[PDB]
């Protein structure tokens, strides 16, 4: 864990992690930046759709 | 009522009031990362629940503590708190005291890039590049120190020579 | 000159370790008899 996140930029958790990933908080573990910036931060991501092509799923289901 | 910590999206398409699981909290890296962790646990904290570590559980997990309790002890007794750990302030031995003696060579590495971070720094703020910088920062600042632990700084090309560190000129037969 | 020779109060070797050890963290601390600062140059 050391050298994991001293020299690369694996960054430790430090307040309070209300929002989950599967478990609460990690207290005083750390994680990756995608999850931290996914689901810390917030996460969002988009899926376009083929040219005239139809879906199998309503507005917001 | 709100079930989970983010923000919220008024949609009235819908007619429905979503919130995306975004919430804010703090979180470091690096060196300055540990720096803010060791200021804060309390040493008679840790020392307490440790002690409870120790005499209770089986041999397995005692095992860890005990030696875990031993720095802890450390620390205490001698007063010197552990926030000391971190180096935001290396000093520079007397000219006078260092083949091209080394030592000089890795004190420049320290400061040239020491200083294009200052540089980098109020300048823009690229993350990816501040980070790929403190990298360079730690590896360079630890040369000094002990040269080894991680690789082998070398002059460049044509000098593959782990220049003579602070603990090189202290150890060694 | 025809007087005693030179008592060394400190070899080259103690003070250049104390400050050498310093260079790098070691808060080298000479203190006295009775836990008290010790000048070393």
């Amino acid at each position: 864990l050391e050298q994991v996140l001293y020299f690369s930029k694996y960054i430790v958790l430090d307040p309070k992690g209300a929002i989950l990933n599967g478990v609460p908080v990690e207290k005083r573990q750390l994680l990756t930046d995608e999850e931290y910036r996914e689901l810390r931060y917030g996460k969002q991501e988009t899926y376009p759709l083929p040219p005239g092509v139809d879906a199998l799923v309503k507005d917001g289901e | 009522k709100s079930d989970v910590y983010g923000r919220v999206e008024v949609d009235l398409v819908r007619n429905v009031v979503r919130v995306v699981e975004s919430y804010d909290i703090d979180a470091r890296m690096g060196a300055e990362a540990i720096q803010q962790l060791l200021k804060e646990l309390d040493l008679e904290a840790l020392e307490k629940e440790l002690l409870e570590e120790m005499k209770h559980p089986s041999r397995a997990r005692r095992a860890k503590a005990r030696k875990r309790l031993e720095v802890v002890r450390a620390f205490l007794d001698s007063g010197n708190r552990p926030e000391w750990m971190i180096l935001e302030a290396v000093p520079v031995l007397p000219p006078d005291l260092r083949a091209t003696s080394d030592l000089n060579d890795l004190y420049r590495r320290l400061i040239n890039r020491n200083n294009r971070l200052k540089k980098l720094l109020a300048q823009g703020a690229p993350e990816i590049i501040i980070r790929n910088e403190k990298r360079m920062l730690q590896e360079a600042v630890d040369a000094l120190l002990d040269n080894g632990r991680r690789g082998a700084p070398v002059t460049n090309p044509g000098s593959d020579r782990p220049l003579r560190s602070l603990t090189d000129i202290l150890s060694g037969k | 000159k025809g007087e005693d020779v030179p008592e060394p109060s400190v070899p080259e070797s103690f003070r250049v370790l104390v400050k050498e050890l310093q260079a790098l963290a070691l808060d080298v601390q000479t203190l006295d008899e009775k836990d008290n600062p010790v000048d070393i140059f």
